[PDB]
RNA sequence: AAACUUUCAACAACGGAUCUCUUGGUUCUCGCAUCGAUGAAGAACGCAGCGAAAUGCGAUACGUAAUGUGAAUUGCAGAAUUCCGUGAAUCAUCGAAUCUUUGAACGCACAUUGCGCCCCUUGGUAUUCCAGGGGGCAUGCCUGUUUGAGCGUCAUU
RNA sequence: CGUGGAGGUCAGUGACGAAGCCUAGACCGUAAGGUCGGGUCGAACGGCCUCUAGUGCAGAUCUUGGUGGUAGUAGCAAAUAUUCAAAUGAGAACUUUGAAGACUGAAGUGGGGAAAGGUUCCACGUCAACAGCAGUUGGACGUGGGUUAGUCGAUCCUAAGAGAUGGGGAAGCUCCGUUUCAAAGGCCUGAUUUUAUGCAGGCCACCAUCGAAAGGGAAUCCGGUUAAGAUUCCGGAACCUGG
RNA sequence: AUAUUGGCGAGAGACCGAUAGCGAACAAGUACAGUGAUGGAAAGAUGAAAAGAACUUUGAAAAGAGAGUGAAAAAGUACGUGAAAUUGUUGAAAGGGAAGGGCAUUUGAUCAGACA
């Protein structure tokens, strides 16, 4: 996933099951004050939902990762 | 108990060279299947003349 | 003997009520008597043991050793007096579990609620 | 069957998370009669029947 | 851990003597199978080759 | 530690709302630290603190509605008595105690008189 | 030809997971469940099956509601709260 | 003559009988009446700082609030005020709440995590389009209200 | 004569060793059996007078569990076949690399998929069990990582067929039937300026719904990239439906 | 007044004591088999307390040998007592196509009683 932070400008999250692409796109835009270009989601084999969140080109995913903490 | 020993669905197989006449537990796969039942001599069977 | 209908005299009931008793009912069972010093002092025979009391063992191989309780281990029906241990072969130390009916309390650790308990059971305390 | 329904998939996820040995620290508890994971499953030995 | 790891070896022994290839081999032997012993085979069609 | 039950009851509705969002910011951060650290026992206490706020906020909204419908018939179904099914479908204390007009003249006339046989 | 070579042909499921009893006894073409009677209104049970009942009577489940009824009766179906004496 | 075969003791094996145990079963007596459209019995999936199962519970998820007792829990960690007290605990009690997706199952539908319509409300240059949040939409029957239907029929204009 | 429990009695025996078990050691009774010594072990058990019964086994092609002779024997022989050095290792006919020798020979021992299986896919650690020889290796065991779609499918439509409602049968669970002896229901513009829609007034008679991951069907392709993923992510370039 | 192998809370037994008693004393309607209706087991016990054997020395390691804890390892997570089939080692004895049995004595081994 950390490879996908640098190259693709993509954050990776675990998301609650009931959400769809509209609600994730609204929640990331609320919590982090960051515009989203497109969200791509998959269901993991262990039963939870992953979500690849690509940010826009104006915003950098390296700088947001320091604020939340994971790097 | 009046029903103790009778919670089984056995049935006899017939007359072969290598097997007895006691009714045996039907089905297969558990390890109880193929054992004697319903007799006073059988393991897991009722006793003779159940005390009333 | 037994002269009531709610009480039971059955052996299989009394062990099963003991082994599956909850912790609040294990507190009353894990009780320790007071010494003849304190029995003259407060006027009460027995008390439930507490964490911070000082105690003297009176029966067992460890008879004659005294120390403060570390912690009342209710899940094993046992009490771990401090300074009463067995050292292992590798230098490590292991506490010895005791039953608190074989203990004798010499000093009490008084809180507010322990005073009212002494008042309840008829104590003089001071 | 690689075209699976979700109800079929959700029961795979529960069988996947039960496919583990017993934890090591449960050996150390008081009055442990539990020894091994006696409900352990394997794809080779026993089919789980959907 | 070595206290716990040796308890894995102590509890493994009973399954190794019965040659279980896992802790998940619970294939059960039927005591007496029905098609082996319940039959009388005379002139005509028979129960196998 | 964590939040207390009785302390939150003195707070207002605007403050019980802002209490909760600041708690959920902590629980978001502690799930981040849960993967870096091997064991993080603090996350139990901040989790029950969120549940303690939601009980109090639900209670202040429900005791508002009870005084809204107080003294007026037809309160809603979750606010009524739960008692059981067959006891709600039954005659009340007034209706079972009703008796026809012919019996009421009789019970006044001939009640069960209290007597004794000694002398 | 009736034994082991025809057992290779068995790969179409007759039954699927039931929604009510979760039993894998739902016949597809009949659109009914052989174990628990669904989509009929009543649960399929019979008095010839004694062990059929004991697998699915009350008490084998969680009893989310009936485990509190004997306690709420013993107090007497009371309301309000305790008075902090 | 050893080897080998057979019989017997000693010690060691293979195996789990015997004796002594016991939180379970069985039978009799005694008391009691309390499931559900305010969503039950059952079912599926989820939850613990470290759990697969039993047990507990429902996105408030081995619980929360209320009450009682008055210092633990324990396999390791952790927290030290939570220790002369609005207060520990997998305690007990239980009168207030939550209660996912289902189930008589109730908007239609189901081998689909499928598909609508209505109201209030927020965001997108929006009564109509798309989306987010809250409350809704079954059938049979009863009493009542409201708008109606028929040369069935009465006065009247 | 013996065994399990019951009421008595010996103020019976017992952690200085009760029962149980072994014992080509002793004694008694014609016999069922009883007593004693020695070895083992660790906690309860007898004699007598009576009471009671789930009370005595060698056999039932008996029942459950356990062990032998046969026997280190039958066997491990279809699918043309393996060889040498080096590294790894306590160990190599079997693992890895290189050098040789062959085979499947495009209706394949190759490259993908549908049913079906459910993590076997990949990496790190590692061999008690399994792989009917072996094992350092594995589809094993231990811990983790990994499936991204406006365009590919499902979802939509109907086929043979399943099946509610209006009704009529049936003591009844429920059976018939699918446009039927039913009062079975929607859409458009307005005239707008209390603003909501009265009404201008028409048109329609079609009257649930389920049924194909091979039929019908709006719309995407190349090039890169990973230990494992792609017509799905990156870069580049297009098309479609609702607005 | 009367009925009750279900639910809930109680008390008892000339009952069974782990092949018995319910199928289930334990993570039991569990594991497992069958498309499905249904079928459906096995499995209690170290010791008072884990004090579950540091260290030393052989071997790659498993384990062994010493030491060591404990009243006892003849209680070492195969764990109380550990019978018989069956097997190993030592010792005694016999043996030309079975073995074992009965009556009597020799031979070798072995053993209590008893006179004061």
């Amino acid at each position: 996933a950390m490879k996908k932070v640098e190259d693709g400008n993509i954050l990776v999250f675990q998301v609650s099951m009931k959400a769809n692409k509209y609600q994730i796109k609204k929640a990331v835009k609320e919590l982090y004050e960051v515009d989203v270009l497109k969200v791509n989601t998959l269901v993991r084999p262990n039963g939870t939902k992953k979500a690849y969140v690509r940010l826009t080109a104006d915003y950098d995913a390296l700088d947001i990762a320091n604020r939340i903490g994971y790097i | 108990s009046e029903k103790a020993g009778h919670q089984t669905s056995a049935e006899s197989w017939g007359t072969g060279r290598a097997v007895a006449r006691i009714p045996r537990v039907g089905g297969g796969g558990t390890g109880r299947s193929g054992q004697g039942a319903f007799g006073n001599m059988c393991r897991g069977g009722r006793m003779f003349a159940p005390t009333k | 003997a037994k002269q009531s209908l709610d009480v039971s005299s059955d052996r299989r009931k009394a062990r099963k009520a003991y082994f599956t008793a909850p912790s609040s009912q294990r507190r009353v069972l894990l009780s320790a008597p007071l010494s003849k010093e304190l029995r003259a002092q407060y006027g009460i025979k027995a008390l439930p043991i507490r964490r911070d009391d000082e105690v003297l063992v009176v029966r067992g191989s460890k008879k004659g050793q005294e120390g403060k309780i570390s912690s009342v281990y209710r899940l094993k029906f046992a009490v771990q007096v401090d300074k009463v241990t067995k050292e292992k072969v590798n230098g490590a130390s292991v506490p010895i579990n005791l039953h608190p009916s074989k203990l004798v309390i010499t000093k009490l650790h008084l809180d507010k609620d322990r005073k009212a308990l002494i008042q309840r059971k008829g104590g003089k305390l001071e | 069957a690689a075209q699976k329904s979700f109800r079929i998939k959700q029961k795979m996820a529960k069988a996947k998370k039960q496919n583990r040995p017993l934890p090591q620290w449960i050996r150390l508890r008081t009055n442990n009669t539990i020894r091994y994971n006696a409900k352990r499953r394997n794809w080779r030995r026993t089919k789980m029947n959907i | 851990r070595s206290k716990a790891d040796r308890m894995a070896k102590m509890e493994r022994r009973e399954r190794n003597r019965h040659a279980k290839q896992g802790e998940s081999d619970r294939h059960n032997a039927v005591s007496l199978s029905k098609h082996l012993f319940s039959g009388k085979r005379g002139v005509g069609k028979t129960d196998f080759r | 530690a964590g939040v207390k039950a009785y302390e939150l009851r003195t707070k207002s509705k605007e403050q019980l709302a802002s209490q909760l969002v600041d708690l959920k910011k902590e629980l978001a951060e502690l799930k981040v630290q849960k993967l870096s650290r091997p064991s993080l026992p603090k996350i139990k206490t901040v989790r029950k603190s969120i549940a303690c706020v939601l009980t109090v906020i639900n209670e202040q909204q429900r005791e508002a509605v009870r005084q809204l419908y107080k003294g007026k018939k037809y309160q809603p179904k979750d606010l009524r008595a739960k008692k059981t099914r067959a006891l709600r479908r039954a005659l009340t204390k007034f209706e079972a105690s009703q008796v026809t007009e012919k019996q009421r003249k009789k019970q006044i006339a001939f009640p069960q008189r209290k007597y004794a046989i000694k002398a | 030809g009736k034994g082991t070579p025809s057992f290779g042909k068995r790969h179409n499921k007759s039954h699927t997971l039931c929604n009510r009893c979760g039993r894998r006894s739902f016949h597809v073409q009949k659109k009914t469940c052989s174990s628990c009677g669904y989509p009929a209104a009543k649960t399929r049970s019979y008095n010839w099956g004694a062990k059929a009942k004991r697998r699915h009577t009350t008490g084998t489940g969680r009893m989310r509601y009936l485990k509190h009824v004997s306690r709420r009766f013993k107090n007497g179906f009371q309301t309000g709260s305790a008075s902090k004496a």
